[PDB]
RNA sequence: CGGCACCUUACGAGAAAUCAAAGUCUUUGGGUUCUGGGGGGAGUAUGGUCGCAAGGCUGAAACUUAAAGGAAUUGACGGAAGGGCACCACCAGGAGUGGAGCCUGCGGCUUAAUUUGACUCAACACGGGGAAACUCACCAGGUCCAGACACAAUAAGGAUUGACAGAUUGAGAGCUCUUUCUUGAUUUUGUGGGUGGUGGUGCAUGGCCGUUCUUAGUUGGUGGAGUGAUUUGUCUGCUUAAUUGCGAUAACGAACGAGACCUUAACCUACUAAAUAGGGUUGCUGGCACUUGCCGGUUGACUCUUCUUAGAGGGACUAUCGGUUUCAAGCCGAUGGAAGUUUGAGGCAAUAACAGGUCUGUGAUGCCCUUAGACGUUCUGGGCCGCACGCGCGCUACACUGACGGAGCCAGCGAGUACAACCUUGGCCGAGAGGUCUGGGUAAUCUUGUGAAACUCCGUCGUGCUGGGGAUAGAGCAUUGUAAUUAUUGCUCUUCAACGAGGAAUUCCUAGUAAGCGCAAGUCAUCAGCUUGCGUUGAUUACGUCCCUGCCCUUUGUACACACCGC
């Protein structure tokens, strides 16, 4: 056979950078509950916005958003 | 009737040919086509004076 | 009575060829001389001796080696000899190929890569291999896990799954690095363990195929010949396509192979049958001559089975007659007969094989390799098609037995869609190709009488590289598909090259054959110069022989047996 070419640059797929309990959301009194950015329209709640500038999505649709919040 | 047989060294490829008699064929001829069976004739008494038997 | 000489049985012998001695030998002893003791080293070394010499007589060992020999048996083979057979041999002829251009295979070169298998017949239009991607194995590049299962590291403070936006990217490949949202224990990180591979090896195998060979060969049971391997049967002759028979015969009767068999191709006014096959009378109905008659068109009626199909049967058995041949096997000629070449054509087709091919048909497979940036897969773009040039199938022509126009106008094999897009008549558009509307057909019904060509008739050019010939070319119009440039193919105009029947060589062929001619399916989205079939037109010359070529036997010889590519 023909020997193999070797330029040599490989590339992996990413460990993907995992957070859990993730600094979204707050509460402030205790009794009640404060949401941080937004959840999705489209969807029901418990889901939530991406929030970069000027700029969002959301996952569960897996990305489908266009207007700013 | 062909099969292979797989076996740790290799395959061992079996065949079977098997003549099964004409008389117990039943479909088809019951023998062979080159086989000419002749019948035994069956013997007369020549002569005998000409005579007759009447009704 | 004497020396220079055959046949059978050997009971005498002998390993056997053979031997009337090579006999009277394990039932061992007539009388004597001489010679030999695995092969080589070696008739050498040495010494003697004999010689003019060359050489002779005489005559070692060291060391080496498992065979060296003999005889025959079967093979294989032989530039031994006889006898067969075959248009893959040749004659007598035809058609050719080889030349020309062009297609296509295969080399060689070229190229990232122009994937690979196979090279006398038995590689080279083969891999059903006419590659636009797919196919595909190759290259440049990227993607993906399709890493089964076992066992631990993270075990939700996420294992890993996903992810629009533009840069990214060939690229609306999340291929990722920009990102900060999803996904919930699938996974995943290891370690046992599989899995896939048009990766390798056909000289590790299966199956299938090809080839010895579709040639005529092959075998065993007794019985005989041999100690035996073996042999005879299985053969002098003549026959036959055939180890086909007749005969002659230590052979007799048998089996396989051949034959028989099967399928198809031919005959049936004899049967059974039909508005899915064809006719007859007659109705209505079109035109004619115009008397009653001629051609029609209509599934209107009635009836038929010749042609049709295709069921069941027969029919050819070399039949009758003549010669010819030990008056056998058969062969040769006339007669009849649809058929007288095994009636034609095939289908199958023995024993033993080949290191023939195929591990790129195969979830046929041994072992090796590989085995998560794969040699797995999968996308994307190419490539198999490149060109100083060799050979191999092929097509097109070198015209006047033609070309071109009109006109005449006749086949048979087939094949063909409902979950697809098949064949596709009929009507309109278009010089064409091809578009469109509509049908009919799942098919003796419709395409389809596939009114295929080559042919036949009347006219135009007349033997000039001409209107022969059509290549290369340029442009446009079409179609297939996602994609047509490295013209896919078709059509339209234009360009008009080589080639005036092809040297040495060599292929194919014996009757509905050869050759010509087209159709046909196969592959197929699209492409025929290919292929398996089909019919149409339809000859020339044998109807023999061993000259060549091959093959087969027989007798011969053999230091060969991995078998002449031998030793
Ligand atoms: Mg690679
Ligand atoms: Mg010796
Ligand atoms: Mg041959
Ligand atoms: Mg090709
Ligand atoms: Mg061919
Ligand atoms: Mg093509
Ligand atoms: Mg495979
Ligand atoms: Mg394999
Ligand atoms: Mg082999
Ligand atoms: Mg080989
Ligand atoms: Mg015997
Ligand atoms: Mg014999
Ligand atoms: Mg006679
Ligand atoms: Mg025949
Ligand atoms: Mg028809
Ligand atoms: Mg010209
Ligand atoms: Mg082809
Ligand atoms: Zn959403």
């Amino acid at each position: 056979k023909k020997v193999y070419t070797t330029p040599k640059k490989i590339r992996h797929k990413h460990k993907k950078v995992k957070l859990a309990v993730l600094n979204y959301y707050k509460v402030d009194d205790e009794g009640k509950v404060a949401k941080l950015r937004k959840e999705c329209p489209n969807c029901g709640p418990g889901i939530f916005l991406a929030n970069h500038g000027d700029r969002f999505y959301c996952g569960k649709c897996h990305s489908t958003f266009a207007t700013q919040k | 009737a062909t099969r292979h047989v797989l076996l740790r060294q290799g395959v061992l490829g079996i065949k079977v040919k098997i003549m099964k008699d004409p008389s117990r064929n039943t479909s088809g001829p019951k023998a062979l086509p080159d086989a000419v069976t002749i019948i035994e004739p069956k013997e007369e008494e020549p002569v005998l004076e000409p005579s007759v038997k009447d009704y």
